[PDB]
């Protein structure tokens, strides 16, 4: 019926190459969990 | 008769671009570049970003 959501909701917000950088952004994701 | 032409900013791939011819590309030389409207001078390199 139900089960436990994972770390299985996060996409590219955009299509920018970043590399060794944590980047904060605002979207619409499945919260965790 | 009222077109409104609506223009997504670039961000992805661009495939409608203006009259402007495109040049040569030279390396490991201060130059003013212009990738599809993004502008600007620096040194264009070989790069290993994958």
């Amino acid at each position: 019926a139900y089960t436990n959501s994972f770390t299985r909701g996060v996409y590219y917000p955009d299509k920018v190459f970043r590399s060794s950088v944590l980047h904060s952004t605002q979207d619409l994701f499945l919260p965790f969990f | 008769r009222v077109v409104v032409l609506s223009f997504e900013l670039l961000h992805a791939p661009a495939t409608v671009c203006g009259p402007k011819k495109s040049t040569n590309l030279v390396k490991n030389k201060c130059v003013n570049f212009n990738f599809n409207g993004l502008t600007g001078t620096g040194v264009l390199t070989e790069s290993n970003k994958k």
